[PDB]
């Protein structure tokens, strides 16, 4: 038989060591990012409103995940006599995560559209379209999320049902949460970088956009380090739940990898403030005075 | 200079009664 | 020059249908609302229908409601009146009347003429005729049911004159203002419920039938015809 | 000079803070507003916008009564005839266009196209139904009759470009400010300058006449306004603030002359107390530089026009 | 609101609809202000494709308006502030000319260093370049320019030196890009270059709007 007492004995303390300062830093970081960008919606509306919309959307998704962190923290060691608090916490956790993912993907798509066709989007770019896009992002996340956690439930974020790890509910997750967003991020970043570097022949002043050729090159990077191992662990765990990998000293390592990747992906709510919000000079001057 | 200033003050005081911007007009009388 | 020419009339059997057309040459027809005003034989004027400049607001008369249609053709600069299920009381002398509504505007100025024969504020003038020798000022009085004075200081009273064998022309608009191209002898005054028209001198041109109309609300009701003659 | 204006006016009680609110906002133009003029009826106003548009409004009900396209988009000034039949316009085309609003056709057409100024037209103000006074960037002013269009009298003597022009209530004299940091008082009937004043150290951008016709306050780009008296032949008082470092685009005087309204380049306007030489009110609500500012004939409302394509009526 | 006030309100609604119908054209319009010289060849350049002229045309379904102010241009800031909304400023120079290079450089420095056009890109055209090679062969460059370094008889070196001297007048580089071109008096491909530069300026505007940096 396979006993997972050691991996759990280690992973409890690992969560207690990594997640607490992650939540502590992310809470203040998002509470500063939101207030910092709320100024641009009251005094710099016609210029930066379109960006501030999805920026604030991403910030509030990160804040929702940060606030959901301490509840799984509490319910990772003790059981509360309630079958609804775990469901609510799981739903909030995963909704915030896969909402931030979609928001980042849409940010990359919007940048690529604004770059590839500047004259076309000089007219068809208003905060009404972006408000509708954020609304449909929330709507799609909720409708694709609730019918998953409705079939989850002895503890919280442990021992999922035997239909949660089925092909009909795991393949859509992998396809719609990693494959397509990663491909879109890669295309919309590589094409944008190549286009922005091809401005050298148009005008020698391309050096004026040096920073613009690095921020996207950061976006294409901190996205891999916070989403690739997590879905790799998801795929491995799905592999070991339908009679494909059965051996001791291996399933333990896969459980450890998946738990650790899920504990380390939660620092993306803290790395997104540096990726997107801190590379903006106006943000730096606004929050530092 | 003093005479011109005195005349300006006298003209201002004479016509100060009919300044709708200086004295808040009532809403009923407000156009 | 302004020229409204109306055609399409004639003799119609009872219960039939017809179309009256009006060309509007010599002015910006797109910016002017249009009215239809008929005149029964040996009778006064009565408003029929009205269409705005943009053909957005359309008004009819209770007698012709659901029976008359009014349409505008801006590219062709024409006005159309389609009449169906006619009765013997539809015999009149239709006129197309210009109008335009902004601040300081003077609607109901230019008219026309056409003939059709078929086989509510109360405005009336009790005096059928006012014979008077020339040389002395003549006063014409018109009575109203409601008060034409508005809260903004406007009095929607209209004084028109029709000469024998001619078409009506606007004398005074809004009870206190004279239309362009009019002698200075004419004047108008009055209170909110009472009005009066004063003529300083009388000539062969001034003899005719005077009419009073209100524009406070639709339908617009004419008064009686005061026959000023020597 | 014996006694300063401030010394005499020290005995006068301060006016205090006045709050003027936007009763109605006039919108519909698609570009920056460059000029406006108040009609004699105190209800109709004409405004010019750099999208080549002229709009006459109904200030009481925010009703668009007239909308006239312009031949040249680069228009800097507009005017309203005292009798209310014609409107004037001008700009970079060195031509003053007079439009007649009472055509029997039902539309508004250009009554005349006066030409003859070397530079761009910078101000036009009607004298009567058949006369107009204009100023140009060729450092001169002119008097025109619209019956023929010939320059009845050309006023020369300005070194820099003339910027603003205002007419006396009696319509017999006027004053003009230019870029030579000086203001000249001209006589319509005579035709040569009589008084010249040089107190500012920068280009004068606006000028206006006191309602009594014996004094005038003018503003320049040095963020100061200065009041001059015709009989005194000397500067009376300077209205300026340390926090104000932006030039003055327009000026206007109240009916009694107690409150002087001046538009600045800091996205708002100020209401100074002329006698007390102290700030009295602030007109804010424009998200761009205010270009034109006008006090109505009755003294009830005040109209302001800025670069945000919005016109604001205050009371 | 009486029966006649409703009609006035309807007329105002029609007028407002007419004004709003053309609000797309003013946004779609692309403005280029021409600030060439007398000997630069502005008249010939215009014919190939204070009197204020406006030339309106359409390139690739994009409306372009060129404002020519040749004849009289004032130095007052009020006059120049009328052109703060133009998309680009075109500066035409005579490459083959020798004595007028300093005056054109001074004019370019005065135009660029003004705060009015801080949000306007600058396009540079060097016309009559077919005679430039003959002029540089007959008379060298180092004679008329002490600071010049390189081969005085190399056309590429002369063009690079001219471009560097023109671009050195830009006090600030962060505001908007500065472009350049070399065309003759008989070529008919300047419209494509103008459209490309306008597209580059629009892309820069969108990049600044996206707050990517
Ligand atoms: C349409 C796309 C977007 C829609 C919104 C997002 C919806 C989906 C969100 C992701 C849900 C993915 C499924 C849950 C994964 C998870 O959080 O999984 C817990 C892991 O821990 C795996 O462990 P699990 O399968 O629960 O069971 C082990 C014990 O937990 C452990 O303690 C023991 O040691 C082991 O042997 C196992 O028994
Ligand atoms: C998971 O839950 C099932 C169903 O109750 C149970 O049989 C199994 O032992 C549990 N696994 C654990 C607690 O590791």
């Amino acid at each position: 038989d396979c006993l997972f007492d050691g991996v759990n004995e280690l992973m409890k303390t690992l969560q207690f060591a990594v997640h607490i300062p992650t939540f502590v830093l992310g809470l203040l970081l998002n509470l500063l990012a939101i207030h910092g960008f709320s100024t641009f919606l009251k005094n710099r509306w016609p210029d930066y409103a379109a960006t501030s919309i999805y920026m604030i959307n991403l910030a509030v998704f990160d804040l929702l995940l940060v606030l959901s962190l301490p509840f799984k923290m509490v319910l990772s060691q003790v059981q509360s006599p309630f079958p609804s608090l775990c469901t609510l916490v799981e739903c909030l956790y995963f909704v915030s995560m896969y909402g931030s993912v979609f928001t980042i993907c849409f940010i990359s798509m919007d940048r690529f559209l604004a770059i590839r066709y500047p004259l076309l989007v000089s007219h068809l770019r208003s905060p009404r379209k972006i408000f509708g896009i954020c609304c449909t992002i929330w709507v799609l996340v909720w409708t694709g999320s609730i019918p998953i956690y409705s079939f989850h439930g002895y503890m919280c974020f442990h021992n999922m049902s035997d239909d949660t790890w089925s092909a009909k509910v795991f393949f859509p997750l992998e396809v719609f949460g990693f494959l397509l967003p990663m491909g879109i991020m890669g295309f919309c970043c590589s094409r944008s970088i190549h286009i922005l570097l091809g401005r050298r022949d148009h005008t020698q002043d391309w050096v004026q956009q040096k920073a613009c050729i690095y921020s996207i090159a950061a976006s294409l990077a901190v996205f891999v380090v916070s989403f690739l191992p997590v879905h790799l662990g998801f795929f491995l765990q799905f592999l070991v739940r339908n009679s494909f990998i059965v051996e001791c000293r291996a399933k333990q390592s896969i459980s450890f990898f998946l738990q650790l990747s899920m504990c380390f992906s939660n620092v993306n709510c803290c790395l997104d403030v540096f990726c997107y919000y801190f590379v903006i000079k106006e943000f730096r001057m606004n929050i530092r005075a | 200079v003093s005479k011109a200033a005195a005349d300006l003050m006298a003209y201002c005081e004479a016509h100060a009664k009919e300044d709708p911007l200086l004295t808040p007009v009532p809403a009923s009388e407000n156009p | 020059d302004v020229q409204l020419v109306e055609s399409g009339g004639g003799l119609v059997q009872p219960g039939g249908s017809r179309k009256l057309s009006c060309s509007a040459s010599g002015f910006a027809f797109s910016s002017f609302g249009m009215h239809w005003v008929r005149q029964a034989p040996e009778k006064g004027l009565e408003w029929v229908a009205y269409i705005s400049s943009g053909s957005g607001t359309i008004y009819y008369a209770d007698t012709v409601k659901g029976r008359f249609t009014i349409s505008r053709d801006d590219p062709k600069n024409t006005l159309f009146l389609q009449m169906t299920s006619l009765r013997s009381e539809d015999t009149a002398m239709y006129y197309c009347v210009r109008s335009i509504y902004y601040y300081g505007s003077s609607p109901f100025d230019f008219w026309g003429g056409t003939t059709l024969t078929v086989s509510d504020i109360v405005m009336t003038q009790a005096t059928s005729s006012v014979p008077v020798t020339p040389g002395e000022s003549v006063s014409i009085s018109c009575r109203s049911s409601k008060s034409l004075l508005h809260s903004n200081g406007n009095t929607y009273l209209y004084w028109f004159l029709q000469r024998p064998g001619q078409s009506p022309q606007l004398l005074i608009y809004r009870m206190s203002n004279l239309a362009s191209g009019v002698p200075d002898r004419f004047s108008g005054s009055g209170s909110g419920t009472a009005f009066t028209l004063t003529i300083s001198r009388l000539e062969a041109e001034d003899v005719g039938v005077y009419y009073c109309m209100q524009h406070l609300e639709y339908p617009l009701t004419f008064g009686a015809g005061t026959k000023l003659e020597l | 000079a014996d006694a300063t204006l401030s010394q005499i006016t020290n005995n006068i009680d301060p006016v205090g803070r006045i709050q003027m609110r936007t009763r109605r906002t006039l919108r519909g133009h698609l570009a920056k507003i460059y000029a406006m003029h108040w009609g004699t009826d105190s209800r109709l106003l004409v405004s010019a916008s750099q999208d080549g548009k002229l709009i006459i409004w109904d200030s009481y009900t925010t009703n668009k009564v007239h909308a006239i396209p312009l031949r040249s988009s680069w228009v800097m000034t507009c005017a309203y005839a005292p009798s209310g039949n014609y409107v004037a316009c001008g700009g970079l085309d060195n031509i003053c266009s007079i439009y007649n609003l009472k055509t029997r056709e039902g539309n508004v057409r250009v009554s005349r196209e006066l030409a003859g100024h070397t530079g761009y037209l910078s101000c036009c103000r009607f004298l009567d139904d058949n006369q107009i006074v204009t100023s140009s960037g060729d450092t001169t002013c002119a008097l025109w009759d619209i019956e023929t269009g010939q320059q009845t009298t050309t006023f020369t003597g300005h070194t820099g470009d003339v910027m603003s022009l205002s007419l006396a209530p009696d319509t017999r004299l006027f004053v003009s400010g230019a870029c030579d940091a000086s203001a000249k008082l001209w006589d319509v009937r005579e035709g040569m300058c009589r008084q010249t004043f040089t107190g500012h150290e920068s280009d004068i951008n606006a000028i206006c006449f006191f309602p009594n016709g014996n004094a005038f306050a003018t503003g320049s780009d040095d963020a100061t306004c200065r009041l001059f008296d015709l009989r005194a032949d000397q500067e009376l008082m300077t209205y300026s603030h340390d926090n104000i470092i932006c030039g003055i685009t327009s000026v206007s005087f109240s009916k009694s002359g107690r409150l002087l309204l001046a538009g600045y380049d800091d996205f708002n306007c100020n209401v100074w107390d002329a006698l007390k030489a102290d700030r009295a009110g602030v007109l804010a609500g424009h998200d761009n530089r205010v270009s034109c500012l006008g006090v109505t004939d009755d003294g009830m409302a005040v109209a302001t026009g800025s670069w945000d394509s919005f016109l604001k009526i205050w009371n | 609101v009486s029966a006649e006030d409703k009609a006035a309100a309807e007329r105002s609604k029609e007028i407002d609809k007419c004004l709003s119908r053309e609000k797309t054209y003013v946004k779609r319009l692309v403005k280029i202000l021409l600030l060439g010289a007398d000997n630069s060849g502005k008249s010939t350049f215009l014919k190939q494709m204070k009197g204020i002229h406006e030339y309106d045309f359409e390139i690739k379904n994009v409306p372009f308006k060129m404002v020519d102010v040749g004849g009289q241009r004032s130095e007052r800031k009020r006059w120049f502030e009328c052109f703060d909304s133009v998309t680009s400023i075109l500066f035409l120079v005579d490459s083959s000319d020798f004595n007028r290079l300093t005056e054109s450089l001074n004019d370019f420095e005065t135009i660029v260093n003004n705060r009015v056009f801080s949000n306007v890109s600058i396009i540079l055209f060097l016309n009559k370049t077919d005679l430039l090679e003959e002029k540089v062969q007959i008379v060298s460059i180092k004679d008329y320019f002490l600071e010049f370094e390189g081969d005085p008889h190399c056309l590429r070196d002369v063009q690079k030196f001219l471009v560097e001297c023109f671009r050195n007048k830009r006090r600030d580089q962060q505001q908007k890009p500065l472009y350049h071109h070399f065309t003759t008096a008989i070529n008919t491909e300047n419209a494509r270059l103008i459209f490309r530069d306008v597209k580059d300026t629009i892309l820069h505007d969108n990049l600044k709007q996206l707050m990517l940096q």
